[PDB]
RNA sequence: AAGCGCGCGUAGGUGGUUCAGCAAGUUGGAUGUGAAAUCCCCGGGCUCAACCUGGGAACUGCAUCCAAAACUACUGAGCUAGAGUACGGUAGAGGGUGGUGGAAUUUCCUGGAAGGAACACCAGUGGCGAAGGCGACCACCUGGACUGAUACUGACACUGAGGUGCGAAAGCGUGGGGAGCAAACAGGAUUAGAUACCCUGGUAGUCCACGCCGUAAACGAUGUCGACUAGCCGUUGGGAUCCUUGAGAUCUUAGUGGCGCAGCUAACGCGAUAAGUCGACCGCCUGGGGAGUACGGCCGCAAGGUUAAAACUCAAAUGAAUUGACGGGGGCCCGCACA
């Protein structure tokens, strides 16, 4: 069966982002939404369309480069097995801090620079880099 | 130049069947139509119109352009069509190893200037299978008599075919251009010309369209 | 499988705003059923064990569905544990 | 070197979806400590270094306390996608019981009488079952999926150590049968010899009922499950689209195959039935021998099986691939090599 949500959602991109198509659907979560609001602001992918209506989706619009796009990988650290609750003096500076390193706190699920100098750590979610 | 009662008329929008297709043409698809596929025709239009900017802000720049239009159904205008252009071309057995293999070649173009006694003169066995090889130099070499060392841009009819010939320009890095049809992929070439090669009156419609602009890149200079 | 007769005639105690057939009334209750009157063919057919598998997979999945009855309604449970002559 | 042969599923691990609540895990600060020593820096001293201490740093730890609510558990009401059922319709060597068959062949005898066994074609890179497995004809009591939709359930979920059934054939039980072959053998021809392949002969066996063994080159040498990433050509079951006469295209699915990119791979090659990208879980591996063997436990009437060691001993065994050589390997060709 599918066990994690947005583990099934960050593969699917992936595989999409070698293939050549731009506008990926799956039936989404307020997790999987939430997750997706803070790399278009990071100037990832942009528009992430919930569709507002029953069977809720995502209609996420990722970005092309030339030739190669714009996310090598998404690395996902605290699956649901092995879940990685860290503190906030261990968040991971992942390619020298240009990858932002998502991690869920309680007063938002946030990147790790706002993490550090707004001290909460917890759910280090996955590499956006 | 981009109008379309040439552009309809011979070949073009004519393409190759929903058994041979490659999907990195799937950009290219104007419609299913008798089970082949269709040239796309309207974005076909900014392509080869910047197909014609292109070799001719060069040819004022002073470049020289090979033509590999290696095909047996295509090499008869490849040898009338870039004769009324300055150009060096190749249109039947591309020898692997052209402008790789070039240093060994660049001394095997000489096959005349060493017999420029008896060519003029009829030695009669042992030049005369000297002079009838004089036609196998050609065959391969036959726009290759002035090379100027290496060749700076190339333009290429069939992609499908002579998928080596793309492999010999990508492994330097000089510029490609050419037409391609649904059958192969329009990858390795840096930007696309969307156009069949299978009809024989479709080939000169852009062979005549480099015969129209090789002088219009020459008056530039 | 069941009677065609039959079939359609265990439902109408499940019934319980009748459109239901969906509900552990039905799926224990038509599956029970099936236990109770398949048992023939096993006496004269002992060397096919084809079709107890079937019998063990739904009597599971009918404790399974007597599973959730355990926390979410332990009081229509009690009409599936005090009736059909089960335990 | 390593996927149990596969299931049902106990604890457990993890768990679609939404609001609200809790504050156990998670997050921050507070306070007591975490002894001194040792260590880590700055030093002070022995004339210098050890050594000696002073100062701190460090001691990732522990409970208590208040603050937080994105996510997890838990709690409650739900939501319909996962999963199930009410309705036919076929497809289908599912599987079993009882019969009805035919030709050979075999065995008799004057073409008939007699009984065993597997059922040419239909046969299929076909179906069916979790798996092992399974084809003459015929009814009879019975499976699970597919699909066409229409109804309803409200995660009821998958996986699962133990645990529990069920697993090809030679077997040996406990009773019968009886053709061919043939395990067991006798010679015949053969070689230093047959104890061998060839030759003439035949009981155990396959069959049946119950029961036991639980073995495998159980092999697709690929655990089950779901998700997603170019294709293209046959082929199986539904269904709908289709100008329609189908000679049939297209589409739609659930299986079964070919070839190929992206992709991975040590390579062979896999390639939406992955051997990719992943996720949950399970079984399994740690150099070759010793060894799947001893000993102990369990099962078997026995043959044995299952769990499973070290002592010793060797610096290598192994995998795919390449050159050369070799071949009682094939295929072409050359020469009085063959007349």
């Amino acid at each position: 069966s599918m066990q994690d949500p947005l583990a099934d959602m960050l593969t699917r991109i992936r595989n999409a982002q070698m293939a050549e198509k731009t506008v990926v659907s799956m039936p989404s979560s307020k997790l999987k939404a939430a997750v997706a609001k803070v790399l278009k602001d990071e100037g990832y992918i942009a528009d992430f369309q919930i569709s507002s209506e029953v069977k809720p989706q995502l209609s996420i619009e990722l970005k092309y480069f030339e030739g190669k796009p714009v996310i090598e990988e998404v690395k996902r650290i605290s699956r649901p097995g092995l879940r990685q609750y860290k503190s906030v003096e261990q968040l991971p500076a992942v390619r020298g801090g240009l990858g932002v390193s998502i991690v869920s706190t309680n007063k938002g699920v946030m990147t790790d620079r706002a993490a550090r100098a707004a001290g909460v750590g917890g759910e280090v979610l996955c590499t956006v880099f | 130049q981009v109008n379309m009662r040439d552009m309809l008329k011979a070949g073009v929008h004519f393409g190759h069947q929903t058994r041979y297709w490659n999907p990195k043409m799937g950009k290219f698809i104007f419609g299913a139509r008798n089970k082949i596929h269709i040239i796309n025709l309207e974005k076909t239009l900014p392509m080869f119109n910047e197909a014609l900017t292109f070799v001719e802000r060069l040819a004022a720049g002073k470049n020289k352009i090979l033509f590999v239009g290696t095909k047996r159904s295509a090499g008869k205008i490849v040898r009338e069509e870039a004769a009324r252009c300055g150009m060096p071309y190749v249109d039947h057995r591309w020898l692997g190893g052209m402008l790789t293999n070039y240093k060994t070649i660049r001394q095997s173009i000489k096959r005349l200037r060493d017999l420029e006694t008896q060519s003029q003169d009829g030695t009669k066995k042992e030049a005369l299978m000297r002079s009838r090889d004089l036609e196998k130099l050609e065959r391969s070499l036959g726009g290759i008599k002035d090379m100027g060392g290496l060749p700076d841009a190339l333009f290429v009819i069939d992609v499908d075919h002579e998928r080596i010939a793309i492999t010999e320009a990508n492994k330097l890095g000089i510029p490609v251009i050419g037409v391609v049809d649904t059958n192969s992929s329009p990858e390795g070439v840096d930007y696309v010309i969307p156009g069949n090669d299978d009809a024989i009156r479709a080939v000169q419609l852009y062979l005549n369209s480099m015969a129209e602009a090789v002088i219009r890149g020459k008056q530039g200079a | 499988a069941l009677s065609v007769e039959e079939k359609a005639q265990i439902v109408n105690e499940y019934k319980q705003a009748e459109g239901d057939t969906g509900s552990p009334e039905v799926q224990v209750a038509l599956l029970s059923a099936n236990i109770n009157k398949l048992q023939d063919h096993f006496k004269a057919n002992g060397k096919d064990h084809h079709s107890r598998r079937g019998l063990i997979r739904m009597v599971n999945q009918r404790r399974k569905l007597l599973d959730y009855l355990k926390g979410k309604d332990v009081s229509r449970y009690t009409a599936l544990i005090g009736r059909l002559g089960l335990r």
